[PDB]
C-alpha cells in the first residue's frame, strides 16, 4: 500500500482476522467477549452463511494459526448497520457474534469505544492498522501493517477530495502529501488514537481513492456516532 | 594438448572447440574436422556433408523400431546461388521427435523451419547450404521418423507468376520466412486449435485434408510479429495483378498488411485489414505497378488467443486487375454500446398489485440490472415479502430490501445465492427493493407473493398480563431479572437496575425494580463487594469509593445483602428512618489499556 | 485514476490461489496453459498444450511475481489420449511426466484421483489465470479460484450442439465477459475436494452465450493408470 510498517509482535490485541474459506479478507476489532465490530463493506453479502466466517483474534502473521495467543472462533449471528446504503459506501459497519463467550489475556484484549461528546480535533496524527501490502499490485504482506496518519475535518476533505459526499459520518484520515497510506488491500484495520493510554476506537477503515496519492486520504468510518447503537448490542 | 571440461579437440588435437559447435554448421577447426563426416557420426546413413546436388536421407533404424534416442544431422552443400528442394513422403510420427530444417548455417539457425505430426511435402530453401536436424528426446520407438529425398534447382530462373503462384497444398513453395520475425507462419492440415477462432478448413482442398499456413495455434500470451517475405520480382512493361485469400476470423485480430521494399525504401501499402471478418476465406486482389526489383510483405503483429490469421491461394498474374468477382470483407456485428445503462425496473407496486418477478423469471433478467420495487400499503400495515424460489447467482447481484417512510433508508436484508431465503418484516407501509447485478452471470431470479398485514412480523402477544419478553413467552415472576433463562432471546436478564437523578453513566441514585416498581438502594449495608457487583450489573469498571449525600426516598427502601452465588440480595423492608442514599460512583470499565508494544510518537 | 479496489474487495475470487498446492502452470518462455498434479510425476493438462520443450512450475504463487515457494521442473515426456480430435478437440486431456519427484510442502502436493463422476449442482472450484479486470480481456498477475456449480449433461449438450460427447461436462453458466473462469487452456475443475476436470475449450473468452467446455478426467481413470504404469 506503500508508506506501512510492520506491526510489533503483540503490540495490536484488539485487532482479529477474518477468513472466508481459508483466506484473510477483513479484520475485527474486539469489543466484549462475544462481539466483534468490522466493516459492513468487507462482509456485505455474505452474512447469510455466518458459518464460513472463522475469526481469529490476536492475529500475528498468517504463516501459523494454532497458538495460544490466538484464538480461534467460528460467526454465529451478523447484524449489518441498517443505514449502510451502498450507494455512498457510508456507515459501513457491522457486528459479528464469537460464539458464546472470549477470555481476555495479554495477546487478547477488548477495545474501547468513544464517549459521549467526544470530538476528534482536525490534524490528529491517529494510528490504523491492518494486514496491507507492499504494494497494490502486489503480494500481501504476512506481518502486520500499521501506520500513523493525521485526521482531517470534513470540511476542508470535502475541498481535498470532490469526489465522495463523506459528510459528518465518515472521517478523512491521512496524509495531505500522500506517501504513507494503508487503507487499500486486504488491510481491515481500525482507526485508533491515544487518550493518555486508553484505546480509544476513532473508527473503522474504508475505501480509499488511490494510496498514498497526495490529497487524497482515506475516508474511514466515524463511529462516535455509531457508539450508542454498538452498546445496545454489547449491553 | 588437454582441452578444458565443456570442450573438445579436433581431429589434429590442435585447438579446442565448445561441444555445441561441433557438427553445427560452421567450420572451427582449422583442418574443417568438426565438419567432417566420421567425426560427425549421423548413425542414420552414415553422410554428413551432402556435397551432390541429389539424394536420399532416411532417418534412424528405418526397417526397426527405433529403442534408442539417436540425434541425426545432415548438412546439403551445392554451387552458391542455387536453391535446394527437398520433398518429404511421410511423417506420420506420434510425436516425440523434432525435424528442423535451417536455411544455412551458424546465426541462421533460429526459426527458419519447425515441422512435426505432418507431412511438410516439399520445402525449398534458397541458399547453398541447407540444415537438416532429427532430434529424439526420448526412448521412443513408435515410428522411424521420415524419409525423405532432396534435389537442386535454380533460384533466379523463375519469373514473378512461379516465384508467388502458392496453393499451400505442398509446403510454402517459394516463400521464405522473415528472420527478423519473432516467430514464423505455422503449417497446418485442417482446423486449428482453440475453436471459434481461425479457418476450420483448408481453402484450396475445400476440406480438411489440404494444408495452409497460418498464425502458430499455441495459446500465446504475448503480442509477437510475423512476416512472409517474397522473392524480388523483375520489372515488367504491364502492371501485375496480386490475388489472394485470407482468413481473419477473431476476437483479438490486431492487423495485417501488405508492404512493398524496393531499392528506393518507399513502401506505398496498398491492402491492410483488422478485426474480424468471420469464419470464411475472403478474396483480396490488388494492383502492382513498380520500375524496379521489389518485394512484396505480408507481415501481422499476433496479439493473444483468439487472433488467429490465415493465407492461403496467393498468386500474381501478368496484366491489370479484371473485375473482381467478391465484395469487400465485411466486419463482424457487435453488441450496441450505445448507453446500455441499465434495464430500469419495472414501477412502483401497490396493493392489487401482488405477484412479480425480477423482470422475466422463467428465461432471465437482463444486465446490470437495477431493478427497483416500491412496495407501499395501506397506512399502519406492513410488508412480508415470502419468496416462492430465490435462485440468484453468488457474489455478484443482491436483493436488498430498505426500510421506508423516509429518504434515510434502513437496510433490512441483503439476500443472494441459490436456496430458499426467509421471510422479511417491514416495520412501516413502505419498502424499497433493489435488484443490485453485475453485467455477467444472470440467473432466473426470484418470484414473491408481496404479501401485506398488521405486526406479522411482531410475535403474538398475550393478555391479562403474562409479562412477555422480546420474543414474546410470557414470563410473569418466573424470570423476572433472577439470573433465570427462558427466553429465547434472552431477555430475561434486562436490566432491572439503573442509575437515576445522573448527569452521566457513573453518577446519581441507584435503584432496583424488583417486580414492577423502582426502589432505591440504602447505605445500612453499603460494602465493597456490593459495590463491585453492583459496577457489574450496571455494566461499569472498578468499584472506586462512594459514599452517600442524601436521600430521596422514604419509603420501603431496598436494602442490600451479599450472597455465596454472586447475586446482591434485595431486601424491600424500610428497617431504618431516613436513611442517606448511596451515591453511585464507579470508575470506567477495564477497557483496552495500552499494555502491548505499540509507541506513541511525540510529535 | 482510482484503483479498482478501492475498498477491502479481492474481487469475489480467491487471488493467487493461497494454500492450493493441486494448480500448476507450463511456462516455455510465457504463461500458456494449466494443469493439475496428480502424483509425484503426473500432471493432467490440456492435450492441446503440446509442444517441443515444456516446464512445470509448482506452487507459483504470482506468474509475474517470484515469491520464492514455486518450484521448477523440466517435463520429461507428454502423452495425449490415442482418440483425440483436433478439429472439436474431443478428449482434450494430456498427461505429463516429471522428470523428478514432486516436493511436497505447504504449497505443492498431489491431489488424489478421483473416484466418482460430477455431478449437477456440485460445488466445485475452477482454479486459474482467469480474466479478472474491470473491461477487456487480458491475464492479470493474479489467480481467479471461481465457485460454480456444475452444470446438467443435457444443458452441457444443448450449450454446444453436436460440439459436447459423453466426456465433456459444463461448469460454466449464462453468460459474461467480465471476471469468470475464462480459458487458461486447462484450469483444473475439482469438485468436493477431488479433481473432476480441466478447461479445454469454449466460445472464445465467454463473449456470449457457451462460457467454456470442460473435458472430464473420471472417464479417462483406465487410461491414465495405463499410462502411469507403462511410463513409470
Ligand atoms: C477434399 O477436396 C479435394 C479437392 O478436389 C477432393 O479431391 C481429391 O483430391 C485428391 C488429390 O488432390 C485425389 O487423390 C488423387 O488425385 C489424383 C489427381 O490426379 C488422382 O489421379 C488419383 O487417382 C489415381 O488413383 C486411382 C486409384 O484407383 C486410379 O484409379 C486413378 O486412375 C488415378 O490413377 C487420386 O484420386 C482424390 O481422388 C480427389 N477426390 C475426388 C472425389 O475427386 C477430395 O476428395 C476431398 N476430400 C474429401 C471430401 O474427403
Ligand atoms: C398494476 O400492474 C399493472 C400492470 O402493468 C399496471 O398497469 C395498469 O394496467 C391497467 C390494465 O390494462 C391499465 O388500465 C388501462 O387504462 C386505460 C386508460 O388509461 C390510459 O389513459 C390514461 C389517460 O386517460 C392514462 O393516464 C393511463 O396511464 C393510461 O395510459 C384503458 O383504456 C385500458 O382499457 C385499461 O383499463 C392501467 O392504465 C395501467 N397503469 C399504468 C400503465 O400505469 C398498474 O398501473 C399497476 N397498478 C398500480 C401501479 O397501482
Ligand atoms: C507499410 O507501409 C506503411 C507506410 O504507409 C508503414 O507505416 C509507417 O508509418 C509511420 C507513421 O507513424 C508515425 O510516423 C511519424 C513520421 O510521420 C514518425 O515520426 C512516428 O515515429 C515516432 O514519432 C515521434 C517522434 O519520434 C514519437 O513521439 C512517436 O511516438 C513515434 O514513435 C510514427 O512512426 C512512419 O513513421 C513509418 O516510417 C512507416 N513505415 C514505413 C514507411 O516503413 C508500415 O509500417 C509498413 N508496414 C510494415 C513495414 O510492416
Ligand atoms: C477463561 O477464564 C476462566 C476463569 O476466569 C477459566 O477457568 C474457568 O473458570 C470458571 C469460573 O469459575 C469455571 O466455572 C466453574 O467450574 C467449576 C467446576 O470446575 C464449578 O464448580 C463452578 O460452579 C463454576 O461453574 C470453569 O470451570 C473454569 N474452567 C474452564 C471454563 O475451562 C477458563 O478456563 C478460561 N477459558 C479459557 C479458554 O482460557
Ligand atoms: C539462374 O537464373 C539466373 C536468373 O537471374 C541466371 O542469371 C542471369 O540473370 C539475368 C538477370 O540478372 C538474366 O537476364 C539477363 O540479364 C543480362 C544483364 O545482366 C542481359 O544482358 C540479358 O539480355 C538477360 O536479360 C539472364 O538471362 C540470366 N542468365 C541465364 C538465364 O542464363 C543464371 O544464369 C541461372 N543459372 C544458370 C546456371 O544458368
Ligand atoms: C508504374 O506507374 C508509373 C506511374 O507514373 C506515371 O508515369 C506517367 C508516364 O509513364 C506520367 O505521365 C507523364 O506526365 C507528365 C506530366 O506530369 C507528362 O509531361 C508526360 O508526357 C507523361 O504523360 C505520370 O505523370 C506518372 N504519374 C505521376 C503521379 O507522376 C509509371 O511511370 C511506371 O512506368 C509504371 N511502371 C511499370 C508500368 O512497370
Ligand atoms: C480509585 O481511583 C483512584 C484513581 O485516582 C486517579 O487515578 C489516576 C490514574 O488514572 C491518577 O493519574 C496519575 O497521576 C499520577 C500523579 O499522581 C501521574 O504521575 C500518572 O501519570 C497518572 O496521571 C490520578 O493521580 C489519581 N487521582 C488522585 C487524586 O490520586 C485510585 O488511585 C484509587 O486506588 C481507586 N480506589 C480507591 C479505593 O480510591
Ligand atoms: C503525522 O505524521 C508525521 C510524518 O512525519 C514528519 O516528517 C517530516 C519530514 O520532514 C519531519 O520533518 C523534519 O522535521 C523536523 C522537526 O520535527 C525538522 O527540523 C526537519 O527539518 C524536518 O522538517 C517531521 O518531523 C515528521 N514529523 C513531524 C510532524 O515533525 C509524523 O512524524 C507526525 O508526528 C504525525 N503528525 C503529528 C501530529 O505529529
Ligand atoms: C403466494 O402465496 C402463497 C401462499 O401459499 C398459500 O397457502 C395457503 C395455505 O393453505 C391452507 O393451509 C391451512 C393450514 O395447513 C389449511 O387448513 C387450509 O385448508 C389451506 O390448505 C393455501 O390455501 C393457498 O392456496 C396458498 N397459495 C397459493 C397461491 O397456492 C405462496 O405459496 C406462493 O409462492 C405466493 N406466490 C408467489 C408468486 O410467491
Ligand atoms: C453531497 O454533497 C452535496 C454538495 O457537494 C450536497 O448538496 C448540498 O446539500 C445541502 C443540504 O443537503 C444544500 O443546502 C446545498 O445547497 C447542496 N449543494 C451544495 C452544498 O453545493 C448533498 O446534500 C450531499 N449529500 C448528502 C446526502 O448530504
Ligand atoms: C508462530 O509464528 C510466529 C510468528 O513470528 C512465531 O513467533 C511463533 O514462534 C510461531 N509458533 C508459535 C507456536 O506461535
Ligand atoms: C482478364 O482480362 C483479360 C483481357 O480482357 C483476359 O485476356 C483474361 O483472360 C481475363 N482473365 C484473367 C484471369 O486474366
Ligand atoms: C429525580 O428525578 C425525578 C424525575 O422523574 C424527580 O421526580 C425527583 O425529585 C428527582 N430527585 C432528586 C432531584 O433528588
Amino acid at each position: 500500500i506503500v508508506g506501512g510498517s510492520n506491526a510489533k509482535e503483540g503490540a495490536w490485541p484488539w485487532v482479529v482476522g477474518l477468513y472466508y474459506g481459508g483466506r484473510l479478507l477483513c479484520g475485527a476489532s474486539l469489543v466484549s467477549s462475544d462481539w466483534l465490530v468490522s466493516a459492513a463493506a468487507c462482509v456485505y453479502g455474505r452474512n447469510l452463511e455466518p458459518s464460513k466466517w472463522t475469526a481469529i483474534l490476536g492475529l500475528h502473521m498468517k504463516s501459523n494459526l494454532t497458538s495460544p495467543q490466538t484464538v480461534p472462533r467460528l460467526i454465529d449471528e451478523i447484524v449489518i448497520n441498517p443505514h449502510y446504503n451502498r450507494r455512498r459506501k457510508d456507515n459501513a459497519i457491522a457486528m459479528m457474534h464469537l460464539e458464546f463467550k472470549v477470555n481476555y489475556t495479554d495477546y487478547i484484549q477488548p477495545i474501547c469505544l468513544p464517549e459521549e461528546n467526544q470530538v476528534f480535533p482536525p490534524g490528529r496524527n491517529c494510528s490504523i492498522a491492518g494486514w496491507g501490502t507492499v504494494v497494490y499490485q502486489g503480494t500481501t504482506a504476512n506481518i502486520l501493517q500499521e501506520a500513523d496518519v493525521p485526521l482531517l475535518s470534513n470540511e476542508r476533505c470535502q475541498q481535498q477530495m470532490p469526489e465522495y459526499n463523506i459528510t459528518e459520518n465518515m472521517i478523512c484520515a491521512g496524509y495531505e502529501e500522500g506517501g504513507i497510506d494503508s487503507c487499500q488491500g486486504d488491510a481491515g484495520g481500525p482507526l485508533m488514537c491515544q487518550e493518555n493510554n486508553r484505546w480509544f476506537l476513532a473508527g473503522v477503515t474504508s475505501f480509499g481513492y488511490k494510496c498514498a496519492l497526495p490529497n487524497r486520504p482515506g475516508v474511514y468510518a466515524r463511529v462516535s456516532r455509531f457508539t450508542e447503537w454498538i452498546q445496545s448490542f454489547l449491553h | 594438448i588437454e582441452c578444458l571440461p565443456g570442450s573438445s579437440p579436433c581431429t589434429d588435437a590442435l585447438t579446442c572447440i565448445k561441444a555445441d559447435l561441433f557438427c553445427d554448421g560452421e567450420v572451427n577447426c582449422p583442418d574443417g574436422s568438426d565438419e567432417d563426416n566420421k567425426m560427425c557420426a549421423t548413425v542414420c546413413d552414415g553422410r554428413f556433408l551432402l556435397t551432390g546436388s541429389s539424394g536420399s536421407f532416411q532417418a534412424t533404424h528405418y526397417p526397426k523400431p527405433s529403442e534408442t534416442s539417436v540425434v541425426c544431422q545432415w548438412i546439403i552443400r551445392v554451387n552458391q546461388g542455387l536453391s535446394i528442394k527437398l520433398s518429404f513422403d511421410d511423417f506420420n510420427t506420434y510425436y516425440t521427435d523434432i525435424l528442423d530444417i535451417y536455411e544455412g548455417v551458424g546465426s541462421s539457425k533460429i526459426l527458419r523451419a519447425s515441422i512435426w505430426e505432418t507431412n511438410p511435402g516439399t520445402i525449398r530453401i534458397f541458399s547453398n547450404q541447407v540444415t537438416a536436424t532429427f532430434l529424439i528426446e526420448s526412448d521412443e520407438s513408435d515410428y522411424v521418423g521420415f524419409n525423405a529425398t532432396y534435389t537442386a534447382f535454380n533460384s533466379s530462373e523463375l519469373n514473378n507468376y512461379e516465384k508467388i503462384n502458392c496453393n499451400f497444398e505442398d509446403g510454402f513453395c517459394f516463400w521464405v520466412q522473415d528472420l527478423n520475425d519473432d516467430n514464423e507462419w505455422e503449417r497446418i492440415q485442417g482446423s486449428t486449435f482453440s475453436p471459434f477462432t481461425g479457418p476450420n478448413f483448408d481453402h484450396t482442398f475445400g476440406n480438411a485434408s489440404g494444408f495452409y499456413i497460418s498464425t502458430p495455434t499455441g495459446p500465446g500470451g504475448r503480442q509477437e510479429r510475423v512476416g512472409l517475405l517474397s522473392l524480388p520480382l523483375d520489372p515488367t512493361l504491364e502492371p501485375a495483378c496480386l490475388s489472394f485469400w485470407y482468413h481473419m476470423y477473431g476476437e483479438n485480430v490486431h492487423k495485417l498488411s501488405i508492404n512493398i521494399s524496393n531499392d528506393q525504401n518507399m513502401e506505398k501499402t496498398v491492402f491492410q485489414k483488422e478485426g474480424n471478418y468471420g469464419d470464411n476465406w475472403n478474396y483480396g486482389q490488388v494492383t502492382l505497378n513498380e520500375t524496379v526489383k521489389f518485394k512484396v510483405a505480408f507481415n501481422a503483429f499476433k496479439n493473444k488467443i483468439l487472433s488467429d490469421i490465415a493465407l492461403d491461394d496467393i498468386s500474381l498474374t501478368y496484366g491489370i486487375c479484371n473485375g473482381s468477382l467478391y465484395p469487400e470483407p465485411t466486419l463482424v456485428p457487435t453488441p450496441p454500446p450505445e448507453l446500455p445503462t441499465d434495464c430500469g425496473g419495472p414501477f412502483e407496486l401497490w396493493e392489487p398489485n401482488t405477484t412479480f418477478s425480477s423482470t422475466n423469471f422463467p428465461n432471465s433478467y437482463p444486465n446490470l440490472a437495477f431493478c427497483v420495487w416500491i412496495l407501499n400499503a395501506q397506512k399502519g400495515k406492513n410488508i412480508q415479502l415470502h419468496f416462492q424460489e430465490f435462485d440468484l447467482e453468488n457474489i455478484n447481484d443482491v436483493v436488498e430490501i430498505r426500510d421506508g417512510e423516509e429518504a434515510d433508508s434502513l437496510l433490512l436484508a441483503v439476500y443472494t445465492g441459490p436456496g430458499p431465503v426467509k421471510d422479511v418484516f417491514s416495520t412501516t407501509n413502505r419498502m424499497t427493493v433493489l435488484l443490485i447485478t453485475a453485467d455477467v452471470l444472470a440467473r432466473g431470479g426470484f418470484k414473491a407473493n408481496f404479501t401485506t398485514g398488521y405486526h406479522l412480523g411482531i410475535p403474538e402477544p398475550c393478555k391479562a398480563d403474562h409479562f412477555q419478553c422480546k420474543n414474546g413467552e410470557c414470563v410473569p415472576l418466573v424470570n423476572l431479572c433472577d439470573g433465570h433463562l427462558h427466553c429465547e432471546d434472552g431477555s430475561d436478564e434486562a436490566d432491572c437496575v439503573r442509575f437515576f437523578n445522573g448527569t452521566t453513566n457513573n453518577n446519581g441514585l441507584v435503584r432496583f425494580r424488583i417486580q414492577s416498581i423502582w426502589h432505591t438502594a440504602c447505605a445500612e449495608n453499603w460494602t465493597t463487594q456490593i459495590s463491585n457487583d453492583v459496577c457489574q450489573l450496571l455494566g461499569l469498571g472498578s468499584g472506586n469509593s462512594s459514599k452517600p449525600i442524601f436521600p430521596t426516598d422514604g419509603g420501603p427502601f431496598v436494602k442490600l445483602n451479599t450472597a455465596p452465588d454472586g447475586h446482591l440480595i434485595l431486601t424491600p423492608s424500610q428497617q431504618c428512618l431516613q436513611d442517606s442514599l448511596i451515591r453511585l460512583q464507579c470508575n470506567h470499565k477495564s477497557c483496552g489499556k495500552k499494555l502491548a508494544a505499540q509507541d506513541i510518537t511525540p510529535k | 485514476a482510482p484503483f479498482d479496489d478501492d475498498d477491502k474487495i479481492v474481487g469475489g475470487y480467491n487471488c493467487e490461489e493461497n494454500s492450493v498446492p493441486y494448480q500448476v502452470s507450463l511456462n516455455s518462455g510465457y504463461h500458456f496453459c494449466g494443469g493439475s498434479l496428480i502424483n509425484e510425476q503426473w500432471v493432467v493438462s490440456a492435450g492441446h498444450c503440446y509442444k517441443s520443450r515444456i516446464q512445470v512450475r509448482l506452487g507459483e504463487h504470482n506468474i509475474e511475481v517470484l515469491e520464492g515457494n514455486e518450484q521448477f521442473i523440466n517435463a520429461a515426456k507428454i502423452i495425449r489420449h490415442p482418440q483425440y480430435d483436433r478439429k472439436t478437440l474431443n478428449n482434450d486431456i494430456m498427461l505429463i511426466k516429471l522428470s523428478s519427484r514432486a516436493v511436497i510442502n505447504a504449497r505443492v502436493s498431489t491431489i488424489s484421483l478421483p473416484t466418482a463422476p460430477p455431478a449437477t449442482g456440485t460445488k466445485c472450484l475452477i482454479s486459474g489465470w482467469g480474466n479478472t479486470a474491470s473491461s477487456g480481456a487480458d491475464y492479470p498477475d493474479e489467480l481467479q479460484c471461481l465457485d460454480a456449480p456444475v452444470l446438467s449433461q443435457a444443458k452441457c449438450e444443448a450449450s454446444y450442439p453436436g460440439k459436447i460427447t459423453s466426456n465433456m461436462f459444463c461448469v460454466g453458466f449464462l453468460e459474461g465477459g467480465k471476471d469468470s473462469c475464462q480459458g487458461d487452456s486447462g484450469g483444473p475443475v475439482v469438485c468436493n475436494g477431488q479433481l473432476q476436470g480441466v478447461v479445454s475449450w469454449g466460445d472464445g473468452c465467454a463473449q456470449k452465450n457457451k462460457p467454456g467446455v470442460y473435458t472430464k478426467v473420471y472417464n479417462y481413470v483406465k487410461w491414465i493408470k495405463n499410462t502411469i504404469a507403462a511410463n513409470s
